């Protein structure tokens, strides 16, 4: 034999495997916690609103 | 002014420094930039503003009845007119320079301050619907019975999820 063997496969044996249940798979991400606003408000002042 | 709206605020709102008057006007109008050489429009935009106004006079306008009421063919009603004042008064604590004792030292004094717009935004010609939505949102916020709190616009915000730029201090 002048070609490769099974021991020359590295990445395929190390990547984790998860079972699939459909042709299309979905997942969700959390990009950020909020926007770049100020945090100092003052005495008796309602703070600004923020969203993720 | 393509659209105009008059709202009466309560005592809690009037106490704030941004609402020193008692009536708020919300408007939406269209601006044109004209070529100086010949009359020819070069750019068009829509502006949404909001000012604390004061009454200056009266005028007669057509009557528009509501469900329980009915109007004559030529009935008219009189409504006040409003204008933006230059300054509005405040009340702040002070001290009498020539107080003779302990009973006439602390007093209250009045000052005048500059009046600034509550809302000032600019929209492009091809974004009329967004300007209309913004105007309706401002009107609804005023109708809720409190201060105007939401000024957010999605177009003018920085990118989200770009951790190499948003890590810098913003406070």
């Amino acid at each position: 034999n002048l070609s490769f063997t099974d021991q020359h496969i590295k990445f395929w044996k190390k990547i984790p495997k998860q079972k699939a249940y459909s042709t299309v798979e979905q997942y969700g991400q959390l990009l950020d916690y909020g926007r770049s606003q100020g945090a100092f408000v003052g005495e008796g002042v309602l703070p600004d609103t923020n969203d993720s | 002014m393509l659209f105009k709206y008059i709202h009466d605020v309560n005592a809690k709102v009037e106490e704030g420094r941004r609402y020193l008057s008692d009536v708020v006007r919300v408007a939406l109008d269209k601006e044109e930039t004209t070529d100086p050489d010949t009359q020819e429009v070069t750019s068009t935009s829509y502006r949404v503003t909001a000012y604390p106004v004061v009454q200056v006079g009266e005028e007669e306008v057509p009557y528009i009845p509501v469900h329980p009421k009915t109007a004559e063919p030529g009935q008219k009603v009189t409504v006040p007119t409003y204008d933006v004042p230059e300054k509005l008064p405040v009340l702040v604590r002070g001290r009498n320079p020539e107080a003779t004792g302990d009973y006439d030292d602390h007093i209250w004094v009045t000052e005048e301050v500059e009046v600034r717009p509550l809302v000032d935004e600019v929209f492009k010609e091809d974004e009329f619907e967004k300007a209309r939505l913004y105007y309706e949102n401002v009107a609804a916020q005023l109708a809720e019975g409190d201060d105007i709190r939401h000024y957010y616009r999605k177009d003018l915000d920085r990118e989200a999820g770009h951790y190499s730029v948003s890590r810098y201090p913003s406070f």
